[PDB]
């Protein structure tokens, strides 16, 4: 009887929302609904462009009943208050949006209340506008949620889906697979941070106050995203941005989404991670996550750069080319902040830069650099100081062509060390090679993946998933940095 | 440094109203004022205009209803940043 959906999102061990007041910038409601009855305050903020009243508020409906709804919702508590910024037609503007999420603004500085979480349940083409407005209310503390897009293409195309600061959610159905919606489907690629239940979902219909509809998108996908938040947050108020996006990344159901469905090169780019409420079972854990840069383009000196949230540390830096012309990545220093940097190679048609990006709370972590040795052992860069621990080995080079806290890179290329004195952490390295497209080795269950990389036969790149390295290549040896809270 | 952005799907932009966007810290009375500064300089030329909003808060800048033809001169103004087309989003 319980609607699927609510039990994917619910976790192994198990025992909301209150706190945390969820704004919904959508159609118009019906807010005497009884799943959502006296919890959704309609704000008669509105801003839509003219067309071109059960219809006019079925989705904003299921929306809030989706997040709050007394029945069928995930934070089955939570407060919401509505924006209208979509037509009867479901249609609505740039600057509309942009007004709605300003008067989201504007009311909080008048009133002050606890954590806000915003779900923009709609999208457009990549704007640079809605973006930097959204990056704004996320620096200034509000959680934003948004919907990938239903348009089975690459959600960095679309905003707000393509604004990193934005947690933006894919659908997937019953059978944890991407969800199909008519010729498209959930969006993908790496402006995606997870999937959830976006197919078949049950929620308030405004046909009727006690009717209900099934429902498929990803803004539903969004709106169970948007309820799992509202519920961490009220459980951990203080809980910056990127904590509750690597508690999301950590309480996901992962590897259980068929990537085949997607395109061939958006696979490695797409999070293969299903959202679920945090287990009742949970002191410090090492939380990291991977964080792909936006692909350099082709221009003989590009670089891509893949940034960690400011209250994270870059442990490590990979980088990958579907060709394999790459110069590599190094981890360079960048307004007082560690910043993964790759090169692409000429003739490349350009390269990925992959952080991993981590919560690591007292740790002092440094860069040590050596250029090319130019000889024999290789380049060769390892953590001096006592008990500092090695983290991430990465490696540059500027050719055309070519032993504990050590990275050991080409005699050609300079070679780079993450080096963290972080006493309460723990650090081991599992190798594994064979004679291959791509070579894997995770860490043990308990342990955080760091840093990933190749030993020093033509490789691809190299990538961290979840807790496993990829070393993907046209003996071949995957190296995990391994660890662990101590 | 000013620049102008249009949505590439060309069938969901809305041309005839821009988001001027005015640099981090510009300040709402400036806004305002480049606001103003504008439709006089538009009015000039022989152009209607309608200041939709003021944005502040978030970005600063302001909304505007006006022909396309007053990009460049829109461009030029104190404070901008840059100048986007408004366009559609939809309901997923
Ligand atoms: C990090 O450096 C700061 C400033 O020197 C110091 O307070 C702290 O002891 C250091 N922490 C570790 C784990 O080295
Ligand atoms: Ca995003």
């Amino acid at each position: 009887s319980i609607p699927w959906n609510l039990e994917r999102i619910t976790p192994p061990r198990y025992r909301g929302g209150s706190l945390v007041e969820v704004y919904l910038l959508d159609t118009s409601i019906q807010s005497d609904h009884r799943e959502i009855e006296g919890r959704v305050m309609v704000t008669d903020f509105e801003n839509v462009p003219e067309e071109d009243a059960s219809k006019c508020d079925s989705h904003g409906t299921h929306l809030a009943g989706v997040v709050s709804g007394r029945d069928a919702g995930v934070a089955k508590g939570a407060s919401m208050r509505s924006l209208r910024v979509l037509n009867c037609q479901g249609k609505g503007t740039v600057s509309g949006t942009l007004i709605g999420l300003e008067f989201i603004r504007k009311s909080q500085l008048v009133q002050p209340v606890g954590p806000l979480v915003v779900l923009l349940p709609l999208a457009g083409g990549y704007s640079r506008v809605l973006n930097a407005a959204c990056q704004r209310l996320a620096r200034a503390g509000v959680v934003l949620v948004t919907a990938a897009g239903n348009f089975r293409d690459d959600a960095c195309l679309y905003s707000p889906a393509s604004a990193p600061e934005v947690i933006t959610v894919g659908a997937t159905n019953a059978q944890d697979q991407p969800v199909t919606l008519g010729t498209l489907g959930t969006n993908f690629g790496r402006c995606v941070d997870l999937f959830a239940p976006g197919e078949d979902i049950i929620g308030a219909s405004s046909d009727c106050s006690t009717c209900f509809v099934s429902q498929s998108g990803t803004s539903q996908a969004a709106a169970h995203v948007a309820g799992i938040a509202a519920m961490m947050l009220s459980a951990e108020p203080e809980l910056t941005l990127a904590e509750l996006r690597q508690r999301l990344i950590h309480f996901s159901a992962k590897d259980v989404i068929n990537e085949a469905w997607f395109p061939e090169d958006q696979r490695v780019l797409t999070p293969n991670l299903v959202a679920a409420l945090p287990p009742s079972t949970h002191g410090w854990q090492l939380f990291c996550r991977t964080v792909w840069s936006a692909h350099s383009g082709p221009t003989r000196m590009a670089t891509a750069i893949a940034r960690c949230a400011p209250d994270e540390e870059l442990l490590s830096c990979s980088s990958f080319s579907r060709s394999g012309k790459r110069r590599g990545e190094r981890m360079e220093a960048q307004g007082g902040k560690l910043v993964c940097r790759a090169h692409n190679a000429f003739g490349g048609e350009g390269v990925y830069a992959i952080a991993r990006c981590c919560l690591l709370p007292q740790a002092n972590c440094s860069v040590h650099t050596a250029p090319p040795a130019e000889a024999s052992m290789g380049t060769r860069v390892h953590c001096h100081q006592q008990g500092h621990v090695l983290t991430g080995c990465s490696s540059h080079w500027e050719v055309e062509d070519l032993q504990p806290n050590q990275c050991v890179g080409h005699r050609e290329a300079s070679i780079h060390a993450s080096c963290c004195h972080a006493p309460g952490l723990e650090c081991k390295v599992k190798e594994h090679g064979i004679p291959q497209e791509q070579v894997t080795v995770a860490c043990e269950e308990g342990w955080t993946l760091t840093g990933c990389s190749a030993l020093p036969s033509h490789v691809l790149g190299a990538y961290a998933v979840d807790n496993t390295c990829v070393v993907r290549s046209r003996a071949v040896t995957a190296v995990a940095i391994c660890c662990r809270s101590r | 440094t000013a620049t102008f952005h249009r949505c590439a799907k060309d069938p969901w932009r809305l041309p005839g109203t821009y988001v001027v966007v005015l640099k981090e810290e510009t300040h709402l009375s400036q806004s305002e004022r480049t606001a103003r500064r504008l439709q006089a300089q538009a009015a000039r030329r022989g152009y209607l205009t309608k200041i939709l909003h003021v944005f502040h808060g978030l970005l600063p800048g302001f909304l505007v209803k006006m022909s396309g033809d007053l990009l460049e001169l829109a461009l030029k103004l104190p404070h901008v940043d840059y100048i986007e087309e408004d366009s559609s989003v939809f309901a997923q």
